[PDB]
Parts: structure tokens; sequence; C-alpha cells
RNA sequence: AGUCGUCUCGGGCGAGAGCCCAUAUCGACCCCGAGGCUUGCUACCUCGCUGUCGGCUCUUCCCAUCCUGGCCCUGCAGCAGGGGCCAAGGGUGGGGGUGUUCACCCAUUAAAGGGGAACGUGAGCUGGGUUUAGACCGUCGUGAGACAGGUCGGAUGCUAUCUACCGGGGGUGUUGGCCGCCUGAGGGGAAGGUGCCCCUAGUACGAGAGGAACAGGGUGCCGCGGCCUCUGGUCUACCGGUUGUCCUCCCGGGCAUCGCCGGGCAGCUACGCCGCAGCCGAUAAGGCCUGAAAGCAUCUAAGGCCGAAGCGGCCCCCGAAAAUAGGCGGCCGUCGAGGGCUCGGGUAGAAGACCCGGUUGAUAGGGCGGGGAUGUAAGCGGGAAGGGUCAACCGACCCGCUUAGUCCGCCGCCCCUAAUCGCCCGAG
RNA sequence: GCAUGAAUGGCGUAACGAGGUCCCCGCUGUCCCCGGCCGGGGCCCGGCGAAACCUCUGCCUGGCGCGCAUGCCAGGGACC
RNA sequence: CCGACACAGGUGCCCCUGGGUGAGAAGCCUAAGGCGUGUCGGGGGAAACCCGGCCGAGGGAACUCGGCAAACUGGCCCCGUAACUUCGGGAGAAGGGGUGCCUGCGGGUGCGUAACCCGCAGGUCGCAGUGACUAGGGGGGCCCGACUGUUUAAUAAAAA
RNA sequence: GUCGAGGUCCGGGGCCCCGAAAAUGGACGGGGCUCAAGC
């Protein structure tokens, strides 16, 4: 009954949804659905978007 | 030769369009307590939730995410009462008693403009249904009908008594023709279970009342419609070599040369969808009070998820929350029974703890 | 309690879905001079018509070196899965999933064969296999 | 098709081998049978045409039973073996070479049983082998040529007339018609089958090694019936980027598989998720009780008890055409209850049928709001690598108004619009 | 060498081949195990409108029979 | 016109082809010219199934007589290319990197800042720059025939 | 060595019994039949 985080868009996401995708350096990245996980594996720049809390702090660090 | 085992059940043929939309419960379970033995709901939708397993098994004691269905339960209205003999080759209906009109008081009228309210009543959403109802029946009739079935029961000649139940689909706003339905009654005496009908006669019945939290139940209604389906997705054999010039999804043979027949048994195209179905031991997880679930004394949550639930409205009145799915479409009528083969280690009867409860947009 | 602590197996309450089957080449995440395996049957498990053995993740399955050195080469092992790509369901709900297929080659008790295991290692097949969780570095 | 020489499988006797001991096991030399699952013999039907082997798909049956259930003997200590009995409910799988059936081999498994159905199944498929027409090699023949010797290539027609089975409809009858709820005679089912793990237990047994079982818990696999909350596919509704070209350029559009590409809710899906009784009754093999024939003995002759995954029921599905063609409540008849077409819609659907609604109203449209899917519109202001008289001016692109704009096969409220008018059958 | 052989040629051979044949990387719905979507048929309605074929007819189990019967025999079942 | 036909075949592709992209008489879009007569229409979550097309998680030939069918590569520039060999080839072997748009410079031929080509620097956007269309997958052994070519019009294209 | 009525063999005859397992569900023609509806 917790609340992850995802890695990609910032935002909590509810209990028994999302998914959690493991590299083999043991960094572990929470993704809340297909899209967010599709668009970070893409290389598309979270920090461009504003529907992500990464275009906050890029506006920001942008002034 | 490769053996396997066939394609598809045999013991579901013939695999035909229900009879009824409305399902007919053949068997009822044994038990001591007098109380109905059953009720209906309409089909609203499906969530999940975080509980504390507390079923025997593996996980036991740990939190687990855990599906489940609403089913909206507007209270039902007991208008008969019915009565059974014994007779050469069975029980067969010896009396029938139903209450006379009465005014309808939660019938949501609303105020258009010009004409006073409709001011319902019964006998008149019942019509719908039956289309013939008693005339000049006055509570003298109905009262001298009742001592008739008494003496009758207390001569020797009925062997059961059963409920003559309506839904009331009105109070929720879903539609107005009543589905009618008969109940049987749990106990072991015929005197106690007329005197259980005849209290409750013309009155109200709120699964609060009726059933128990956390109990297993069987759960029966009309599955989803698929239309004529190819033998492939009926009985699910296997596609043919992709080499085939005559198609893929059919079978090959469909016999041998002798018998000279085509065997009922091999499996070809038809109805798919909407036959009548039961589902044992499905377990009660709540309760809910008009549309509202309560958590710990002090927290309470509708249970209509955010836009509401698809293809459906917002749940208002009572409504039964249980594990896992269920058949039927969304808005079907479904109903539910007590567990008619329970296993030996059931889980507790009462509400397991909910440590979360998913109102998300389902849409 | 027979063997108490000499127990090799364990039980685990979450069974991932079989993405693997007979046929698919497994990366070698150990040290016992194996680099990659294939497949070639599943213990424990009954198919049917046509059916190819499938496994998941702490699942036993039998296999062939195809890379390696030369005298572990051409040998049939017993590989215990230990990362798998396709994701599977946990208690509460969520998906796990990994970056590739992995796994640890062990004796037919469970025993490993190796001394160290490169990569994490799912609590599935951990929990499943006290000795490879035991050895394991990260467990994720 | 007939026969069973042969083939497969049983039986009688008991020489002998088994430390003694014929029968724990094997059983010579002889003799008596069963099946039609190998091959052969005959030539009885079929040459004015019944398309072959093998594989795939699918259905069904026999027991002389491989495993799964229960037992008896043992040269049965335990774990295991050898022989035999009852038992056909379920399973009997995946691969390598070869056209192969078969046989051999590999890794798993409780087991990876043998067969019948025109050597089941080509108006179901494939065409690798076989058996035409082309060609090469070896051998034989003077030759044309031949080879149950290899080798490469070599076509598979269908608008269902009757019946059959799968589902869907319209009538008659059931002693007048109609609406509703039921009963359950019968038929179908495997709706379940089967492994492993923990304890019992390192216990019984055994010199030791080794190593059980009753009972009690957990879980996997195969099969079956449902669902879309979660995850994945699709989503030619929808949103965005972008290439070529055309509409003169800007916005906005057509075509190029939906032009291509990424995301995608509803719907459908499985690779996802939920559910599937061990209790009673009588028995087969087998274990016993009482008891004589045959003053004893004896499970059997009379009689009684227990005893199988097998049989009957509980359970699930179809079921008033169940010809004894059912029961009950209600309404109507001796103009008239109850229906059909037409009307707005899918909890439904090939036509029919089924289900909601129909002014006694939120059925659809419309308006507003909610909830979602993309991803920040057009327009304007500023900047921009540089160019330009280093001016004006051009400039891919970036930033602010802007969680924007566009759309929504989802939901709530509001009778604003259309569910109206009308026609028809109907027992007496 | 059952039964190869030197111009009905022997052996070898770079390049060439919609010739037959074996293996490796890569690729993929060939397959595990199938699931969605698009257009055309299929389906209904209004029209034009045939042909192949056709002894009469047309339910089954076990039998008799020219030895594998919808029609025969004894039974079972079946409203159109 | 011939084939019995207002026949998707043959005869006649017998003579000719504006603009853009592009090497191109390719593919795609478009102007002139032509047509809506490659001639039965209407309805529909109105199915199963069949034929054409698109995609598909994890595994990647486990299918099959046999990788049949489909998929992968694909244009241009640069680097770099093996065994063998009849020294000509193999060869585009194999394998690796780049590719759009915008702002300017420099070079070739040229009287020309006309026209067509060839390089350099910087900025910048996307998952993807031969973004559609066009557009090779590759390698290693063995048998036969040297090669291009011809053949049973209508089941054999082959080693004949 | 005590009871105190028939035993213990052999070769035959009649009926019956075991020996006796198959594939669509089913064959004394069928129903059924036990001092018979069998011999
Ligand atoms: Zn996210």
């Amino acid at each position: 009954a917790r609340w992850n985080v995802c890695s990609y868009c910032g935002k909590p996401f509810e209990p028994g949804t999302g998914k959690m995708y493991v590299r083999n350096d043991g960094r572990v990245l929470f993704f809340c659905s297909r899209k967010c996980e599709r668009y970070y594996f893409m290389g598309r720049n979270p920090r461009k978007l504003k529907w992500t809390k990464a275009y906050q702090e890029a506006r920001l660090q942008r002034g | 030769k490769v053996h396997r085992p066939r394609r598809g059940s045999l013991g579901f043929s013939p695999r035909k369009r229900a009879k009824s939309i409305v399902p007919r419960i053949r068997s009822w379970p044994k038990e001591t307590e007098v109380r109905m033995l059953g009720f209906a709901g309409y089909k609203a939708g499906m969530t999940h939730i975080l509980m504390i397993d507390d079923e025997p098994g593996l996980t036991n004691g740990k939190e687990i995410f855990m599906p489940v269905t609403i089913i909206e339960t507007p209270p039902l209205r007991v208008f008969g009462i019915r009565a059974y003999r014994m007779g050469y080759l069975g029980l067969e209906t010896a009396t029938e008693v139903i209450v006379p009109d009465f005014p309808l008081d939660n019938y949501p009228a609303k105020e258009r403009k010009g004409k006073p309210k409709p001011k319902m009543t019964f006998y008149k959403l019942l019509e719908r249904r039956i289309a013939t109802l008693p005339k000049n029946y006055t509570q003298e009739m109905f009262e001298q009908k009742l001592g008739q079935l008494e003496d009758m029961i207390k001569e020797g000649e009925i062997v059961d008594v059963r409920a003559i139940v309506a839904t009331q689909p009105w109070v929720i706003k879903l539609k107005k023709k009543p589905e009618v339905m008969e109940y049987a009654i749990g106990g072991t005496s015929v005197e106690e279970k007329f005197n259980y009908i005849k209290e409750k006669l013309g009155k109200e019945l709120r699964v609060g009342e009726v059933l128990k939290e956390g109990e297993l139940l069987d759960v029966i209604a009309v599955t989803k419609g698929k239309g004529t389906q190819g033998p492939v997705k009926r009985w699910g054999i296997k596609l043919r070599a992709h080499k085939d010039s005559k198609g893929r999804r059919k079978v090959g043979s469909i016999g041998p040369w002798h018998p000279a027949r085509v065997m009922w048994t091999v499996p070809m195209a038809g109805q798919m969808g909407f036959h009548h179905r039961t589902e044992l031991n499905k377990r009660l997880i709540a309760i809910g009070e008009n549309g509202k679930l309560k958590l710990d004394e002090n927290t309470e949550i509708e249970i209509t998820p955010k836009g509401g639930f698809p293809h459906y409205g917002i749940v208002r009145s009572d409504f039964m929350m249980i594990a896992g799915s269920v058949p039927g479409a969304i808005k079907r009528i479904i109903r539910v029974r007590p567990a008619i083969r329970p296993p030996k280690k059931k889980p507790p009867v009462q509400r397991p703890q909910i440590t979360y409860v998913s109102v998300e947009s389902k849409q | 309690a027979k063997k108490g602590a000499g127990a090799t197996r364990g039980v685990s309450a979450v069974r991932p879905t079989r993405a693997l089957p007979v046929g698919a080449y497994l990366t070698v995440a150990d040290n016992s001079g194996a680099k990659v395996i294939q497949i070639i049957g599943v213990v424990e498990y009954h198919g049917t018509r046509r059916r190819l053995a499938s496994a998941g993740v702490g699942d036993m399955v039998v296999a062939t070196v195809k890379k390696g050195r030369p005298d572990m080469r051409h040998q049939v092992v017993r590989a215990v899965i230990i990362r798998q790509r396709k994701e599977y369901r946990r208690l509460d709900g969520m998906r796990v999933k990994f970056e590739d297929n992995a796994a640890v080659i062990v004796t037919p008790e469970g025993v490993p064969r190796g001394t160290e295991i490169r990569g994490p290692v799912a609590r599935e097949a951990a929990e499943r296999w006290v000795r490879i969780g035991s050895i394991a570095s990260i467990i994720v």
C-alpha cells in the first residue's frame, strides 16, 4: 500500500499498477505506463515536455 | 498414435442461447438458520484492492492484490408467497398469494414543466412484467387467502414454501420493468418458513439483512454474448497447416467412414456466449451502503471511480464487492446464493483487512 | 525437521511467467566456465500435444553449452534461470522485469557449480534456491 | 469376404534348473486352444472407373493394462524387484537423422501400452515415398530396350439433391384464449486428472549402507468454464512528428499501404486474472464371521460384515412434444384480455429471435459539467548560428501567453428536438 | 569396386547457374499459440437470371444377402 | 479486328510524351487530353468462414520431406576487402562510418553573382534524415554442366 | 480306545461348472421365462 513514483514523469501512481525495470548494474526504475517506459528507452528528453516534473526543473535551470 | 484430451467439454451441451435472460436456480443449499437463500443485483463494473490475506495458504498474513467486482443491490420487494406439495413425480405448486396494491414511495419522481408528480404505485411497474394483475383485490380477500394457505399448511399437504420477490431498478434509475424471482427459504419447518415470509410480505429486503460478509457464494448469470463463432474459438481446435489452400480455422475431418454419419461430438460452429452459467465458491469481500464503503470507522469512500463505471452510471444504493470476476455483461441481472459445495477449510466469515481501494479512473 | 540447514531448496509465494521455451539461449551469469547455454528441457513439467516446455524465474532447466571453455562445451548441464525479460507480477500486483535472459549453472540437486554471480538475482530464484541467494551479491 | 499354415496370446503334463524344494521364478520333449492386430493361401463382390503409403486436423471404440486406484504369492528385511488378479474414469508428451510406419538415439516424465473404425479420416489439407510421359549412372541384351537398382523434375476438379451433426426461426397438437412463475420424466459431463514439496522421520526396517507408510499442510502441470480491475497485442476512432508532390506562399487540406513513424482510451483479446466436493449407497478382485454336507475341519452350499481412480447420488448444463403432451396465481370469452407491424436504442444479433425505452419519459440527439487520449495549437512579442550599407530586412530553431489546442464508439444534470400518427391478428 | 576407368573419354578445374545437396551468422507468426485491425465476398433487400446432375425414394443397431443396405428380418427412435 | 461473346487473352507498344523529386522513358504527385462504361445498385460493429493487406509481447526453425511463405539488407560518399585463380576475375567478397534543414564561405568549366557540378565551417530539430516512393541479405563445403544460349505451345527448363 | 450307523474305494452314465479376451449400442427373431415359457 505505497505509491511508487515514475522515473520518467516523476508523478506517483497507485498501488497495483506500473512496473519496475532492473538494470544490469542494480539500478531500478519505476515506470507508470508503457508510454513512459517507451519514451525513456527511446531517449525523448523529459525536460522539454510540459506534462513531466522535470520540465519545472528545466524551467528553473533556464530561468 | 499420439494421444491428447478432446477439444472442449461435452458437459455444457447444447451450447444454445439461454432460455431466459433472467437466470434460474435449480438447486438450493441446506441451512438450519431461517433466512432467504440468496439475493439479486445488477453488475456495475470491476476494480481492485490490496488486502491482508486471511484465507489459508502460502500467502497468509501478507498484503496481496485482489480483483473485485461490484454489483449494485437495490432492496428487493417481497410481494408473494408460494406453497409446494408433494406430487407423484416431484414438487408441485399448490397455491400462491400476492399482496394487494399499495402506494410506491421509493419511485424517484421528477417535476416536469406542467402536470403534477406522476404519483406511481405498485401493480403499475409490475404490469410491465406480468400485464395481468388482480382487480378489486382487497385486504380482506388477501387475508382470507393467507388464512386458507395457513390452513393447508396445518393440514400438512404443503411440503415447502418459497418467496416471490421483485427487483426495483427504478430506485437506482437503471430501468423500470422489474424482474420477478422465486427464492427458497432456509430452515426445516414449513411453519417457520411461512411465518418468516408472511412477516415480510409487501416489505423490502436488504442484502445487509440477507447475506453475511466474508462468506462463500455461488453466482448465477447469463454470460456475455459473442454471436456465431467458429470451432477454433468455440471449442479450441488447433489451426490447420499453414499450407492449406481450403482454410485454416476449420476442423480437418468430421468423422470416419463408419459410422456413416456425423457424430454429435465433432466440434462445429454455432452460438458462443449468452449461456446460463454457475460459478462456485466466490468470496463476498464487502457490503456497502448507499454507494459508500467504510474502512476504519472514521473513513468512508465512494465506491464509484472517478468519471463513473464504464458503460454504467453511478452506484447510489447498497452494493456487494465480491472476489474475482463474474459472468455477464454490464448491467446484467446477477443472482447469488450461499455456497452450495464449499470447501472444508473455509475463510473466516468476516470482512478482511483492506489497506487500499482503487477509485482511480477506470476508463 | 530433516536437513534444517542443509536444505538446498525453498518455496516462493510468486510464480513467474514461463516466458522461455525450449530452444532459447540463456546467458550464463556465474564463473563456472560457461558463457551461453541453450534450453533443451524443463524438469518438473508435463506438456501436451505439440507444446514446447517453458521456463520462468526460479525453475531448473536442462541445457547444453554453446559458447565456453573447451572443458565445458558440448556438455549437458542444469541451469536455474535468475533473470528474464518478460515482466511478471508480484504479490502487491506490480510487474517486475529485467534486462536479459540470464541463468546460473547448478548441480541437479541445486548446488551451484560456480563461486560468484555477476549481476542482480531475482528474489524469486533466491527464495526458491537458498544457495543461489546465499552466494549472490545483490538481490533485487 | 472364407481359412489361420504363419503371426500374437493363453492352457494341459512335468524331465530338469533352483544349497533340499517341479510349480518364488524359468520350464525342455509332447499335446489342446483363443484373436483376426503380420504374412500367406483361395478367387466369392467390385475393372460402362470405390483416387495409394506417410504426415497434419478431428471423432470414436476393445482389453490381452504402460502409469494412475485396490489386491494375492514371492528365493517379499526396508528402498526396490519377479509372477499374478479386479479395474478402461483420465494420461500416455518434446526432439535428431530417414518419405518413412517401424526401429535406433537424446533430455525430461508416474508412464512416455499394443490395436479397431474401407490398413478411420484426399466432394478436409500436404504431396515427401510409390506408379506414366523428360534425363543420368551401373548391369543385362547385337538391337529396339529392360531392371520389386539408385538418382533430378513432374497437375490434386465441386454452385450440396436427400440424409447426418452444429446452432437459429415459423406452425399444429396437448379438449376455449392469454401473461407470469415453477416442477423435473429423461438426455450430456472428466469437470476433474496427476506430480512434487514440508512434517510423520533420518523414525519403522536393517550389521551397515540405505531407508518407508497412515494422518496433517503447501503448491505446480494438464483439462474445463468465465472476466478485462492489472500487464502485453491490436485499436484504418483519435492526437503528434515528418518525406515527395499538388491546391500560389502563411494557416488548413488531397494522394502516395492508415504515405511512413511514436503514443493510444472504449471494444476484442492471453502472454493476464478469478472458479472447479470429497461424502454417502451397493459392488468386482481381495480379507473375514457363523455353519453343514463330510459327528472333525472348512470364507460357501443357505446366511452375514467389510472392501476399488471403477458403478448410482449429491453437483453443473439442456429440458412441457414428458402422447400419463404437467402444476399454480391472475386476466379474458361463453364487442373483446393479450399480441404483431411501424418508433428511439443494444445488456443481442447472419434473416428471424432476445433485451431496454416509448410523454405513465432521460431511449437517442443537442447544451453544460466530469473523466480520459495525445502533448503545448493558430496568432502575437522576444531571441537565434550568420548574412546584409555589419542598416532596414531574411533566418532552421528556441522561449511566454499555454497542462495548451484537437478529439472522445465513456459518465452525470437539463424534456430543448425525435420516440408521433396509423394499420393488422386474435379465443368466442 | 555385387556391377569404376581413359574420346559411349579418366581426373582436376577459376568464372557462371530461377540445376540437385549440407552447414553457420542474421531475420522473422514456420512453430510454442494464436490474438486484433483494413478492404472484397459471405448475409439481408430491389432487379436480370442459368447450368453440372437427377430410376423412385431417402433415420438407426445386430444380422441375411453377389460376403460393406435409407428401402429386407428382429428390435430402437422419430410432430411438421 | 480474331478467339461462338460489349471475352482481364492475341493482334498494335505500330509511331510520340509538359512540371516536381530523382541517374532515369523507374516509383509517387501533378498540367494538357480522356474518363466515371475495366458498368447491377442499396443495407450493415450484420456473424462464422474464404480470399488480398498491416501489425504482434517472450523465445527464434523447436514447424516441415525441405526455412515453402514472410522477414532481415537495400540508394549514394568514404575507408577496407579473403580462399582460390585460366591473372581477366572472385568484388558491390566480407566488414565499418556518414546521410535532414538552416546561415554563409571556397573550387571546377564559364564574359557572367547565367547554367550544371564538387568541398569546407557553424547552428539546429526527431525514435527514425536513401524519413514517403525507389531500393542487393550474407558466408563456408560437395555433385553435375565449362560459359552466353535451346527444349516437350497445355503437369518435366533440368545434370537433357 | 472311547463313543455307536453305515463307511472307504474303483470304473462308468445324464445335466451342469471352470478352462472362455475386441473393437458404433444389441441380439435365444424380440419381450421375457426357473416343479419352466429349459432339457
Ligand atoms: Zn510515468
